[PDB]
DNA sequence: TATAATGGGAGCTGTCACGGATGCA
DNA sequence: TGCATCCGTGAGTGCAG
């Protein structure tokens, strides 16, 4: 565009501003791509909902925020000699033993069942007077014989084991310690895995974290007018986000940070200015800046 | 062509907030207002002085001017200054620095979003001696009032808040501008009071109140003479080229006498006294004539009582008064034969 | 100062002729 | 390039009014 050049509003707002388009979704629709996502032109970003330029989508309102919060402990199980294949360790999915016929996974304590159910695969734990007993693992494949709440001496069924049994995907099998007796192994293995808990986002109130960020127990997710009702990271986990109000399909370039940024909001700027940490990242394009 | 039209297309543009987006950008508003202060006591320097530099820096220097109330020229160098003593801080207390130019933006957004608004409440003020978009740019002048005043924890919309400064601006308006004679705005409230109160005493009589009619139903402390001299400051002036006929070829203006400037009767009139009196005192003593000449003015006059006449008259103080006496008393005979002089009272 | 309120409203008519500046096959 | 076509500017005097 050349000096003494008509321009119309919008053509002013474009070069002076940039092109960009929010797009809303259907109420609790969720998002076919998700937040940080560079996308372009005629790109599905939910159900009914399609982009029509090319840039970097952001997320505006997540209703639905989950928490993957992380746990990592210890839980055993016996299972014959002939039928688990040795390993050190199990990734997720991993088949880690196949019985020739069903083997019934017999208590080693007495107590009440505390059972712990996961998308696949479960938990069981006994435990009398509230100290635990024991933490056994079923992996899949091992379907329990028991209900919360229950009772069980020494020796009798929890599970029944049939065919192939794998780890399951959400689960880890970080160190895996086993020892011979009888005809059996009992392995007890350094299992690791993570939980969701679905917390509500109100109008009123604002995720204060980004998408994949860590937190520890303490740490604040939402907020709110009122100390209550504000959503606080009971303990470790990291986060995400689900159900945005609708997502705004901007044109820009982003660049992230590791410390203090040299370039505060607002700021006009040219390809190669230094943008933050100390000289290291530097602006691609004309543009302009939004911390 | 239309220059409402036009503005109604403009604002037409900016899209309508939602819920999450009035709280998202009035939060932000705040926040940063909160930001300004605590980044004055840090760095000490002035909470509006710093505001002022967040404002330029975000809407870019296509404005700046040097501000009523700031103490110092509020020009690009001092911006780039200011602005470089702000970025020298550390990272968790120039942490604030952002946090003001994203207040700073997100006051405008909540101001551009909400015009639409005032549209639809000067649109209903109208005919009252302000023309809409005047009305308008008022209505938007108060919007602005109520976004640094809003408090987005109450939970009220936004349109709540506003629609109160909006039309607290509007007739500040109505009741500033309006008058060629302007009226303290309080005054204007009380005739507002007359005509509403005579309307009804006339929709309830079946014809129109006499003043008295009037100091009543206005209750104490308004009498009949109260209520007529308020009527006639009241009262609007008239346009000098008001039309006189059903032709054009004459204005109201042109039936209008020049009161102020001498006629020539009178410019002729008044030389040839303040020399025929000046032909009464070289005629029978001039330094007589002259300290009695300055008991007041050929031109400017010259008249205390007893405290100059004591200065420089030559004489003593109660002498000047007695020549004064015989000044006067020798023009009292003196204007028996030069009886020229009667006339001159009219 | 706090429910909520979010794009106006009235056109005016029955002259004419010339000269200039602009749009268009 | 030549010619519709629109926009802007004029349209008597004085006196009573």
């Amino acid at each position: 565009v050349e000096k003494r050049q008509l321009l119309t509003d919008e053509e002013y707002r474009e070069l002076r501003y940039g092109k960009q388009e929010t797009y809303p979704l259907p109420p609790g629709v969720d998002a076919l791509v998700k937040d940080g996502e560079e996308v372009v032109k005629g790109q599905e970003l939910a159900p009914g909902v399609v982009s029509r330029l090319d840039g970097v989508a952001l997320y505006r309102f997540p209703r639905r925020v989950r928490v993957e919060y992380v746990k990592k402990e210890r839980a055993g199980l016996r299972l014959p000699l002939a039928a688990w294949v040795e390993k050190e360790a199990y990734k997720p999915g991993e088949i880690l033993a196949e019985l020739p016929e069903p083997y019934l996974f017999r208590a080693e304590e007495e107590g009440v069942v505390e059972l712990k159910e996961l998308e696949e695969g479960a938990f069981l734990v006994l435990r009398r007077e509230d100290e635990p007993v024991a933490t056994y693992f079923l992996p899949v494949g091992m379907t329990p014989l028991v209900v919360h709440g229950e009772i069980v001496e020494k020796g009798q069924p929890l599970a029944e084991a049939k065919g192939l049994l794998r780890m399951p995907r959400q689960v880890r099998a970080a160190q895996v310690e086993a020892e011979e007796e009888g005809e059996t192994v009992y392995l007890t293995l350094f299992l690791e895995w993570t939980e969701p808990k679905d917390y509500r986002v109100q109008p009123h109130m604002n995720v204060v974290v980004p998408e994949g960020a860590r937190v520890e127990a303490g740490d604040k997710i939402v907020a709110a007018i009122d100390p209550e009702e504000e959503v606080i990271a009971e303990a470790e986990g990291v986060v995400h986000l689900h159900e945005p109000a609708s997502i705004l399909v901007v044109k820009a370039r982003v660049y992230p940070f590791e410390d203090d940024v040299e370039v505060s909001t607002g700021d006009r700027v040219a390809p190669g200015d230094v943008l933050a940490d100390g000289g290291k990242v530097k602006s691609d394009v004309y543009g302009r800046v939004e911390v | 062509s239309d220059p409402v039209r036009q503005y109604l297309h403009e604002i037409g543009q900016v899209p309508l907030l939602t819920l999450e987006e009035e709280v998202e950008l009035a939060r932000k508003v705040e926040e940063g207002m909160e930001a300004i202060k605590k980044l004055s006591e840090i760095t000490g320097l002035d909470p509006d002085l710093i505001r002022e530099v967040v404002r330029a820096k975000i809407l870019g220097s296509a404005r700046v001017r040097h501000i009523p109330g700031l103490k110092e020229t509020l020009d690009p160098k001092t911006v780039e200054e200011i602005d470089q003593k702000l970025k020298s801080l550390p990272k968790e207390h120039k942490r604030y620095l952002h946090i003001a130019r994203e207040g700073e933006a997100a006051r405008q957004h909540l101001i551009e979003a909400n015009l639409r608004l005032v549209v639809s409440i000067a649109k209903k003020y109208t005919g009252r001696g302000l023309s809409f978009l005047d009305l308008i740019q008022e209505g938007n002048q108060g919007l602005i009032r109520a976004v640094e005043k809003f408090e987005y924890k109450r939970r009220f919309k936004f349109s709540t808040y506003a629609t109160w400064w909006i039309r607290q601006a509007i007739n500040r308006a109505i009741a500033d501008q309006a008058r060629t004679i302007r009226i303290p705005v309080h005054m204007v409230e009380t005739i507002n009071k007359l005509s509403r109160t005579a309307r009804q005493l006339q929709q309830e009589l079946g014809r129109e109140p006499t003043y008295e009619e009037i100091a009543e139903a206005m209750g104490p402390g308004w009498d009949a003479k109260r209520v007529e001299e308020t009527l006639k400051i009241a009262q609007e002036p008239v346009s000098l080229e008001t039309p006189i006929g059903d032709e054009k070829d004459s204005f109201y203006g042109d039936f209008i006498p020049d009161e102020h400037l001498p006629s020539p009767v009178d410019a002729a009139t008044q030389s040839l006294l303040s020399e025929e009196l000046e032909k009464a005192l070289s005629k029978l003593s001039e330094r007589e004539a002259m300290v009695l000449k300055l008991r007041k003015g050929l031109i400017d006059g010259r008249e205390h009582t007893l405290e100059e006449v004591g200065a420089f008259f030559g004489v003593t103080r109660e002498r000047i008064r007695q020549i004064e006496n015989k000044a006067l008393r020798k023009l009292k005979y003196h204007e028996s034969r030069t009886r020229k002089l009667r006339d001159f009272l009219d």
